[PDB]
């Protein structure tokens, strides 16, 4: 039967409740790790957060002009007039994405804000036959379609090298100067439950919301094609990941066009 | 160090 180990596993962080049930053994609710559903920082890390620094619209509409400033930046803004991605948004180059801020003239509902508008899908943590725990929608969900972010500890380059647990980093590469991580391990959302499939519904994209300090992008996940109830969610690790560990298991992500079985 | 992107 379908044993529920817990009604919300965020503690009711999330606008919608994430709960965890598990239906193949014994392992209760998973707890070796503190959920938080914003990054956090264990060394200090000097963000800019200087108001005075954004790039911020002026738009005297909802920012669905050909003018807003912060579509600009993103090249266009890529958000249907329900916050779904358009068609045209390119899921194999995904562009850095800027969400109009405290800074712009624009209403707290202007169409260029969507991540930051908080979980909006009815989802579910659970136990997996083949790869442990795993993420799980219980609804439809379209495509272009904001799911969940990649929210962990922001740590450097350096840290990342020297931690016994690369299970649950998450590489964010900044060109222009040095790269960082979000580990997952000890404090992270929902999305450090997530695996990797070889025919992913979802995508992670780079997004700037509250700062535009390049170096701290934040990660954003949006379905890739239509996501049916009941499916679980899974998304690309990428070849870094697989270079490293592959060389102790092969992946189980069960595609006919799987890549690193 | 095994990194996801
Ligand atoms: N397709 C896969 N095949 C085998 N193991 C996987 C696959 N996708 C993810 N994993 C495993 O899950 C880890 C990534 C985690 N972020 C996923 C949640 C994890 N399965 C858990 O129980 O906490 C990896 O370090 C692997 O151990
Ligand atoms: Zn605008
Ligand atoms: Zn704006
Ligand atoms: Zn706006
Ligand atoms: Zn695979």
């Amino acid at each position: 039967v379908e044993r529920i180990v817990s009604r919300d596993i965020a503690r009711g962080y999330e606008r919608i409740p994430i709960p965890c049930v598990n239906a193949v053994d014994s392992e209760p609710c998973p707890s070796n790790y503190k959920y938080v559903s914003q990054n956090c920082v264990t060394s200090p890390m000097n963000i800019d957060r200087n108001i005075t620094h954004l790039q911020y619209c002026v738009c005297i509409d909802d920012c669905s002009s050909s003018n807003c400033m912060c579509g600009q930046l993103s090249m266009r803004c890529w958000y249907d007039k329900d916050g779904r991605l358009l068609p045209e948004f390119n899921m194999a180059e995904p562009p850095l994405i800027f969400e109009c801020n405290h800074a712009c003239s624009c209403w707290r509902n202007c169409r260029n804000r969507v991540v930051q508008n908080g979980l909006r899908a009815r989802l579910q943590l659970y136990r997996t036959r083949d790869m442990g725990w795993g993420v799980r929608s219980l609804q439809d969900i379209p495509p272009g379609t904001f799911v969940c972010e990649y929210v962990g500890e922001l740590i450097s380059d350096s840290e990342a090298d020297v931690r016994e647990e690369d299970s649950y980093l998450f590489d964010l590469d900044n060109k222009d100067g040095e790269v960082y991580c979000i580990d997952a391990r000890f404090y992270g959302n929902v999305s450090r439950f997530i695996n990797h499939h070889c025919e992913p519904n979802l995508v992670p994209v780079r997004v700037f919301m509250a700062h535009q300090d390049l170096r701290f992008p934040r990660i954003a996940f949006f379905s890739t094609r239509l996501i049916e109830a009941g499916e679980q969610l899974g998304f690309d690790y990428g070849e870094r990941f697989w270079d490293i560990k592959g060389k102790l298991f092969s992946c189980r992500c069960g595609s006919p066009k799987c890549r690193h079985s | 160090t095994a990194r996801k992107v």
